[PDB]
RNA sequence: CGGUCCGGCCGGGAACUCAAAGGAGACUGCCAGUGAUAAACUGGAGGAAGGUGGGGAUGACGUCAAGUCAUCAUGGCCCUUACGACCAGGGCUACACACGUGCUACAAUGGCGCAUACAAAGAGAAGCGACCUCGCGAGAGCAAGCGGACCUCAUAAAGUGCGUCGUAGUCCGGAUUGGAGUCUGCAACUCGACUCCAUGAAGUCGGAAUCGCUAGUAAUCGUGGAUCAGAAUGCCACGGUG
């Protein structure tokens, strides 16, 4: 049985095609599967009749994939125009993670090689 | 319920001082108890050796304190009251508490 | 300039009093852990008894004798540019090198279970092919040319 | 020497003990509310947090004999250089240099 | 008759009591696999004991304090040797010839300051 | 051995660890082999064990046309409409280029998850903080013992085990970019900790070349302390494996 993606490896683990969808991954997938009693122990693909349509509505309670993947790349868009450190370094290619440029700043020139 | 402590930095000086409490406790009394030597307590300190460089090895110190509890079997007025009002115990520290 | 230092006998094994096995665990020890060697000890000989293992009187001491190091060298000098010379190794060194040659030959490519990778090498230790033999002959072709002027 | 570094110390660590070594309750009252989504305090936080010449922060003890900010030992009241100087002269009790 | 021995090794100290007539092995009021079951070399304690055989005609009671599972084994082997040398005058010769009376007494090294690695020195070469 | 919050817990013992002062033991002394029938080594014997016992503190003279006036004095030069001091901000986290030291993964003989054995040594009365919690959790809430051989920091981690993952260059390594937060302080733009839910990357011990140690050493994994608004991969001890 599935609630997301298009295909799953048969009984190997129920978390495949439900993990890595944004907002749900390797933690929430097991808590969602536990809403139908689906476990890591004595694994099976068979889900009895009348049990799929409410579980398939749990994964629909918020946004999934590309429409939620917007947000991880939206703070770099929400500030660009101001001449401050955050604005300028999000309209020009410059470091933003407190790393030492003395030294090693040549990695901004490219590959390497 | 009156109790004693004998503190030193030398392991022979403290025994030479213990024997003078064992004298005091049997100068009018007859009853005495064995003085326990107890585990020595130590404190260590590591610092730069000199006011110039030596930036590959710090200099190390260790302090060692010897303590005895002695136990007075009959701490009578004619045994301890003059000692609680004056020591009179050199090279060591005598502490009397109630 | 004279080493020659002390004297160190080491201890025998706790279950049969073996001197060779108590030394072989000191070759499979990595990160100071002997437990990983005790997962490979006896299990390699018992896994050889799934494929070819006939007689166990010496366990693996004759596999370590069919493995035969001979091409050890030293450097001789009177100044700058040096001259290579071959050396006739003692049985205690011949054995110490044979113990590495076989476990390094069993490690040559990545696979599952070292007891099984070593059992595959011990089943070969009756005919000795490829690993621990083909490099030996390719350097032994200088073994007399490096004696000529002593 | 720079005696202005002691003039800081006199109004910091030597004056903080009665007013700033416990003070966090005097700001926590602005987080004391009867209910959520309701205010009774507004901007009075900027009056409860008004001091600047004195703080729980910026407090350096310094060496009490050399004014030095690094290499002090609280248990002796001396620095790395004066611990040897007093020990070599024998002017500090219980401490010895060698031989265990 | 009650036979007794003591021994020390690698920050451990042991007591051993032996009595003639069939019994068992006991260590710190438990068996030799309830806490010792983790390790692979405890049979060093049996090295002097094969000369009277593994608990078929005697009863063995052990107590040990401090140290790890290889230190405790060397201290218990020393205690067994110290008891069995009284159990027969012929074993008083044999246990001395087998060298089980010999003590191992080192565990650490001393400073001799400084060195960040105590014995290893920092790299001299390079540039 | 008597009684038992069944607890070395309480009487009690003094045997046994241990904590500790005091005696014994080891002198090349004995014997052989070499060798001025020398001195001295090598070997053997005893014993728990030698051969500066194994080890500490160890530093004779003179040191390089050598460092330090920023640990402290002090000759000289020079400033004081300042090369002051009292504040608000900066710089010390510019990289146009030149060199290194760590630590973690590069795995399978391993990792991941979940249980379980063992301390050693410090530190602790505006402090170490148990128990029980409120909550997804950092944190926040209440409060005992403790002046520390009588409580707390603190279920040591390697190791022992059961499931599970597998050569795909790793759905490993989880950095990194977001979301939701919790706190410290006048205040977290750059450039602060710590937590939960997403996120998704380089990387098969290496190239000229080159290190450290003969023993509890090299190799490897945990514990503690000082410095202390909040935060060390910084600086020193302690122990397991070996």
């Amino acid at each position: 049985a599935r609630i997301a993606g298009i295909n799953i490896p048969d009984h190997k683990h129920a978390v495949i095609a439900l993990t890595s969808i944004y907002g749900v991954g390797k933690t929430r997938s097991k808590a969602i599967l536990a809403a139908a009693g689906i476990a890591e122990d004595v694994k099976i693909s068979e889900l009895s009749e009348g049990q799929i349509d409410t579980l398939r509505d749990e994964v629909a309670k918020f946004v999934v994939e590309g429409d939620l993947r917007r947000e991880i790349s939206m703070s770099i868009k929400r500030l660009m125009d101001l001449g401050c450190y955050r604005g300028l370094r999000h309209r020009r290619g410059l470091p933003v993670r407190g790393q030492r440029t003395k030294t090693n700043a040549r990695t901004r020139k490219g590959p390497r090689k | 319920r009156i109790r004693i402590r004998l503190k030193a930095f030398d392991h022979r000086l403290i025994d030479q001082a213990t024997a003078e409490i064992v004298e005091t406790a049997k100068r009018t009394g007859a009853q005495v108890r064995g003085p326990i030597p107890l585990p020595t307590r130590k404190e260590r300190f590591t610092v730069l050796i000199s006011p110039h460089v030596n930036k590959d090895a710090r200099d190390q110190y260790e302090i060692r304190t010897h303590l005895r509890l002695v136990d007075i079997v009959e701490p009578t007025e004619k045994t301890v009251d003059a000692l609680m009002r004056l020591d009179l115990a050199a090279g060591v520290d005598v502490q009397i508490s109630l | 300039r004279r080493r020659v230092i002390g004297q160190r006998k080491i201890l025998p094994d706790p279950k049969f009093g073996s001197e060779l096995l108590a030394k072989f665990v000191n070759i499979l020890m990595v990160d100071g852990k002997k437990s990983t060697a005790e997962s490979i000890v006896y299990s390699a000989l018992e896994t050889l008894a799934q494929r070819s293992g006939k007689s166990e009187l010496e366990a693996f001491e004759v596999a370590l004798e069919n493995v035969r190091p001979t091409v050890e060298v030293k450097s001789r000098r009177v100044g700058g540019s040096t001259y290579q010379v071959p050396v006739e190794v003692r049985p205690v060194r011949r054995n110490a090198l044979a113990m590495r040659w076989i476990v390094e030959a069993a490690r040559k490519r990545g696979d599952k279970s070292m007891a099984l990778r070593l059992a595959n090498e011990l089943s070969d230790a009756a005919e000795n092919k490829g690993t621990a033999v083909k490099k030996r002959e390719d350097v032994h072709r200088m073994a007399e040319a490096n004696k000529a002027f002593a | 020497a720079k005696q202005s570094m002691k003039a800081r110390e006199v109004k910091r660590v030597a004056l903080a003990d009665k007013y700033f070594a416990k003070r966090a309750e005097l700001k926590a009252i602005i987080s004391d509310v009867n209910a959520s989504d309701e205010d009774r305090w507004n901007a009075v936080l900027k009056l409860q947090t008004l001091p600047r010449d004195s703080s729980p922060s910026r407090q350096r003890n310094r060496c009490r004999q050399t004014g030095r900010p690094h290499g002090f030992l609280r248990k002796f009241g001396l620095s790395r250089i004066k611990v040897r100087e007093a020990a070599m002269r024998g002017e500090i009790p219980g401490l010895k240099k060698a031989s265990w | 008759n009650q036979y007794y021995g003591t021994g020390r090794r690698k920050s451990s100290a042991a007591r051993v009591f032996i009595k003639p007539g069939n019994g068992k092995i006991v260590i710190n009021q438990r068996s030799l696999e309830q806490y010792f079951g983790r390790e692979t070399a405890r049979m060093v304690v049996r090295q002097p004991l094969e000369l009277v055989d593994m608990v078929e005609k005697l009863d063995l009671y052990i107590t040990v304090k401090g140290g790890g599972i290889s230190g405790q084994a060397g201290a218990i082997r020393h205690g067994i040797t110290r008891a069995l040398m009284e159990y027969d005058e012929s074993l008083r010769s044999e246990l001395r010839k087998a060298g089980f009376v010999t003590r191992d007494a080192r565990q650490v090294e001393r400073k001799k300051v400084g060195l960040r690695k105590a014995r290893r020195r920092p790299q001299f070469s390079k540039r």
